[PDB]
């Protein structure tokens, strides 16, 4: 299966600095793009990616 | 009641005193763990209930009243909250909550942020939460 | 005719008590302690106490893990078989899960 | 459109808050602390104070650094909303400069 | 005046005075870190 580089890194990156990375799993496996994936959700730290319309 | 009138356990708390008024300190001291805790454990009904409680989990849990937790979560800084932490450690065991454990995990948690970090699961049951809310299954967190 | 308990019960053998730490309960006072003084020596938190405080501190938490309670042996002991007593007089018999 | 800020703004994805110390300005509270904390165990100007001041200051700086203020946090993530929510309500409007 | 009725935010200064009434030290000492700054702080505009 293919992985969300980008939540694989945040992932990665949140756990090595104690920050909550269980609610990035369930995208860790891209559903249709690895970008319109993020757009929508409302998990984890904007530290890592939010997002502005498109 | 019932237990009570039949147990030859008698609860008394002159004991905690006695033992209490040898530890040694010094008087210049600003602080006394001795004093402070036995301001804290203001030396029964619960205990006799609790025990009861075993026998109809089915229809009733019995659960730490949220009272019982420092107000802002604590601070491993404050000697009375060390002490708070004592009192729950050493009660919560008792309850049929089956979250209880979690619970007791998550007290001292809640005091230690800043101080030592893990990770938890989301962003709403963060390692500050109050303890008494991680209630159910679902939010037992991952570590 | 099956009670459950949330504690681990071991019937006593004799009938004249005296304290006893064997208990599963007072190892659990035991270690919360244990641990609580480990919080003190933490090298980076011990630095924060005047050196008198810190002993202070030991010596009471010593002082309540060999506190001499008879409550934790109770509730391996006896507690477990006064309820067992008690049940089948009660009104509203016993409804347990697991 | 823009409107300017002197901090790092970082949206909150929640609307149940909870204390938390992953703030630009809660670091610059630890940076400092820790500074003065090395600043007083230097080898060259801890033997001026009493053993005893020491592990005051110590433990004071500490509960400052761990003091459980939001301000940081409301900072970070609505301070900013308020002031672009207000904004084109004023009737002179903003004027920056990078 | 406009944030201070919008802003969800209080500031409780009895904050900083309970974390410091557990700060350990002697009453022998000339100094107290723990007092001094609360007359530093004088616990806005």
């Amino acid at each position: 299966e293919h992985v969300n580089v980008f939540v694989a890194n945040a992932l990665v990156g949140a756990f090595l600095s104690n920050q909550a990375f269980y609610d990035l799993l369930p995208l860790l496996i891209i559903n249709d793009t690895m970008i319109g994936d993020l757009l929508g959700t409302g998990a984890s730290l904007s530290q890592f990616f939010q997002s502005h319309g498109d | 009641v019932l237990l009570q009138r039949i147990s030859p356990l008698q609860i008394d708390p002159t004991i905690i005193s006695n033992t209490m008024s040898t530890v040694s300190e010094s008087t210049t001291q600003t602080l006394s763990p001795a004093s402070s805790i036995l301001g804290k454990l203001r030396p029964f009904s619960s205990f006799r209930v609790a025990l009861a409680g075993w026998l109809y989990n089915g229809v009733v849990t019995t659960v730490i009243d949220d009272s019982s937790y420092p107000k802002d979560g604590g601070s491993v800084t404050s000697l009375e909250n060390l002490w708070d932490f004592f009192i729950l450690a050493l009660a919560l065991p008792l309850t049929t909550d089956p979250c209880a454990p979690v619970k007791a995990f998550m007290t001292l948690a809640n005091m230690m942020v800043g101080f030592e970090t893990i990770p938890m699961d989301n962003q709403i049951y963060t390692q500050s939460r109050r303890a008494s809310a991680f209630s159910t299954p679902h939010t037992w967190p991952r570590c | 005719e099956v009670l459950l308990l949330p504690i681990d019960h071991q019937p006593a053998n004799v009938t004249t008590p005296t304290l006893d730490f064997t208990n599963e309960l007072t190892n659990w006072r035991a270690r919360v302690c244990e641990l609580m003084k480990n919080l003190v020596d933490n090298q980076r938190y011990q630095p924060g106490w005047t050196q008198s405080l810190v002993s202070s501190m030991r010596g009471t938490l010593d002082k309540l893990k060999l506190i001499k309670s008879m409550t934790p042996m109770y509730l391996q002991q006896l507690a477990p078989v006064e309820l067992a007593v008690i049940a089948p007089m009660l009104p509203f018999p016993p409804f347990q899960v697991p």
